DNA sequence: CGTACTTAGGTTAGGCTAACCTAAGTCAC
DNA sequence: GTGACTTAGGTTAGCCTAACCTAAGTACG
């Protein structure tokens, strides 16, 4: 699937992995953007040459000040696009991320400033994710816990707060989550599970569903 | 077909006309677009097209808020109803 | 200046020249997109290979059935984007076209159908240019 | 040591092991070609994908109809090269195999036919190993 | 076709172009080995990194002492392979180059030394091309009197003796079968018909018949004029 | 097959045998191939295979020009016709 | 004497498969 | 414990198309 801008999508994938608390290896970029290991290293090398990132001792990718700034501007465009598509245009909830993943690469700062006024200074995306870099354009979340860790700790009732970009990429799953009512601002019951890499059962208001470990890891909640 | 280009109207001896279309070619020059808006050469507004003689000659137009000089390629890319 | 999509910008440039009543020669594309004559000849040959256009005897570029359909969908997205940027977002009149020239390459037909409803069945761009291919969109699930 | 052709050297290695009466496991290839176990599993999977071999329940590698045919043509070239290098060129008895192991990957069936006539219809290599697939060659334009 | 060894085939293509008196541009390598301009630049860059060649002011490729030595050892293996295939094995004249272009990448110095003895210290390939690097392995004739069929034709033509068919011409087996049929082969006389201007098909009359040679082909056939 | 492997002949109680085949596995050791040629373990030559007891024990052979010790994997990869 | 186009040689970004690696982790006996 | 594979994250060589460039032609009016 066409990235529109390869560089900006590498920067944003690193930013997504950080938000999800995943070590940003080149193998993560490879599996997410569906490219060969060589392509990723070759592209990561061009971005190191341009001075947007560096490779650390344990081979995890670190953003430079210019790289982080650029990564933030892309993520800001993405989430303002999602707000516009949901609040104003009225695009279906499950289709909004895929549209915004293209729009993020063509939106000027001039449109961003106009969208901030139109949308009334929004601070979160329609999937509960904070909108960064609003200061550059012109809340404590330390209590939030991941559905997998909650389940491994005995489960219980919790309020859905965030669905990460990773989960948004699968429109079928997002349609399923909306149906059963695993959406931001709704309460869910997380059933307990032992060990790791195990499917996690969750009961929403309208029904129940299973979340894969990497999915459940990317859904942040506030426990009762 | 009922619409006419500003350059042809000027060469034909000018006249009063309703601005209908500004082609994509003109829109690529923001500074020109600002000037066109300022003097009032915008869709729905009436303009006076001054008579011109020759080819590659600037076309003089009068809008509600003043006048401007259009280059031949610009005047060709603005369509009006006479 | 980044075209975002080379093929779509060649198709729309040929489309613009036809609307202006100018002969669409390779030299016109070279001027308007600020590329060398060799690049235009090469890209045109690639688009001729892919069945998007043909070259006539007088050497003027002609859009195929497939070429014209693609050109129309790009122009439809362009002019619906312009209407959104002026009427809803409130971007300045003179800055809208440059924004819409990037947006036209990333807008889905799904968004297009929502813009038709939002903007109340627009027939023209803010610059009075007719929106083509509106009947091609349909109403989807609505 | 450069294999020249990985596929042909995997096929001939499995062929060698069957001739020796040894169970052809991935681990045998790893030892003999001096590659990591992961490289062998990976290359074997490519060759299984391309229909050259299958893995049995006891995990021993089996050449398909297509795999055995390719293995036989490599071994035929190998043992005809050995006969040429000893009988005609006069390369030392102990150096011949290492030479023939490279030559087997570049010899055409056209040269093979000329070598059969030159060497007087050989049935074995200089080391007494039968030359397989001689009936597959034919006589060409003779 | 598969190059077997990319590096050795790049080195030998530069050597072939020098022997044919053609400026060795990356565009020449792209044509002959049928690869993209980017592929050639990327591969040439790897060989520059290894110190086998360098890019000159006019962007023509120059071999280093290591690169030239390696290029010579490949061309030696090639032409000793061609001798073996013709003289001993008896492979058809038109098919020998294609076989030799693969064998040149796998032949050891050990086999080269044995082939020199077997073939009786040959100095030329079966297509009349001198065999280099025989000294490195363990009286060369003055060839300054030799002229290219195209230059002879542009100078008014006339009778000449065929001496060399370059590696370039050998790549086309159908052309080589045609050359052999009409008798445009080393050690045979030909009548070269005169032509006006460059980039013109050159007519030649052999002992058994006549044929037309393309400018690049005629340029790659060396003769001694009556 | 009527052919037998040197390692199996040794374990059976040895004997005189005609060398028939040297597998590709053996040929990959030039130093071993030189020794095999020197002592006379080559196709068409007769050798004496000395009786051996157990597994992983080196096999002793006597050629026309002397004797050599074959490793089990080497002895397995040499095929003979027992007199 | 320009305008339109072709020719020749080249660069860059962004992809791919094949064929190797090291280094832990797992599995059947 | 041992041998036989799997997994996880890499590298390198050797290819590709698309989309640009400069420079110096030829073609035509
Ligand atoms: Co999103
Ligand atoms: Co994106
Ligand atoms: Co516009
Ligand atoms: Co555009
Ligand atoms: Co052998
Ligand atoms: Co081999
Ligand atoms: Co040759
Ligand atoms: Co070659």
């Amino acid at each position: 699937n066409d990235l529109i801008d390869t560089t900006e999508m590498y920067l944003r994938t690193i930013y997504d992995l950080e938000e999800e608390g995943v070590v940003p290896l080149r193998a993560r970029i490879a599996e997410r953007l569906e490219q060969s290991g060589g392509t990723v290293s070759q592209t990561v090398a061009r971005m190191e040459r341009d001075g947007l990132l560096t490779v650390a001792e344990d081979r995890h990718l670190e953003l430079t000040k210019a790289g982080r700034a650029r990564a933030i501007s892309v993520m800001r465009k993405h989430r303002l696009a999602e707000r516009l598509l949901v609040d104003v245009i009225g695009l279906e909830w499950e289709q909004v991320h895929l549209e915004a993943c293209r729009w993020e690469h063509v939106m000027s700062e001039a449109v961003e400033r106009k969208l901030v006024k139109l949308l009334g200074n929004p601070t979160t995306s329609p999937y509960g994710n904070p909108i960064p870099g609003l200061d550059e354009l012109g809340p404590v979340d330390t209590d939030l816990r991941r559905v997998d860790e909650v389940a491994r700790s005995g489960g219980g009732r919790a309020l859905v707060c965030r669905i990460a970009e990773h989960v948004q990429l699968d429109p079928d799953l997002m349609s399923e989550l909306k149906k059963v009512g695993v959406v931001p601002g709704n309460e869910i019951d997380i059933v307990a599970v032992a060990g790791v890499n195990k499917p996690i059962q969750v009961q929403g208001s309208e029904g129940g569903t299973q979340l894969q470990p990497g999915i459940a890891h990317a859904v942040m909640v506030r426990v009762k | 077909t009922d619409l006419r280009r500003v350059d042809e109207v000027a060469r034909s001896g000018g006249g009063r006309a309703l601005v209908c279309r500004i082609a994509e070619h003109v829109q690529l020059d923001p500074d020109l677009m600002s000037e066109l808006k300022k003097v009032g050469v915008v869709p729905g507004n009436e303009i006076d097209i001054v008579a011109v003689a020759g080819v590659n000659k600037p076309i003089q137009v009068q809008g509600s808020e003043g006048g401007t000089q259009l280059q031949p390629g610009i005047a060709h890319a603005v369509m009006v109803r006479v | 200046n980044d075209l975002i999509d080379t093929t779509e910008m060649y198709l729309r440039t040929i489309y613009d020249l036809e609307e202006e009543g100018v002969v669409p020669l390779r030299a016109r594309i070279a001027e308007r997109l600020e590329q060398s004559g060799g690049t235009v000849s090469q890209t045109v040959a690639r688009m001729e290979r892919d069945g998007l256009l043909t070259v006539a005897e007088d050497r003027h570029l002609e859009l195929t059935k497939a070429g014209r359909a693609r050109a129309i969908s790009v122009m439809r997205k362009h002019r619906l984007a312009e209407r959104l940027l002026v009427d809803v977002i409130g971007l300045e009149w003179e800055q809208v076209h440059l924004e819409a020239c990037r947006w036209e390459h990333v807008m889905s037909e799904a968004v297009e159908r929502k813009l038709v409803k939002l903007l109340g069945n627009p027939t023209t761009s803010p610059y009075g240019n007719p929106i083509p291919g509106l009947d091609e969109l349909g109403v989807g699930d609505s």
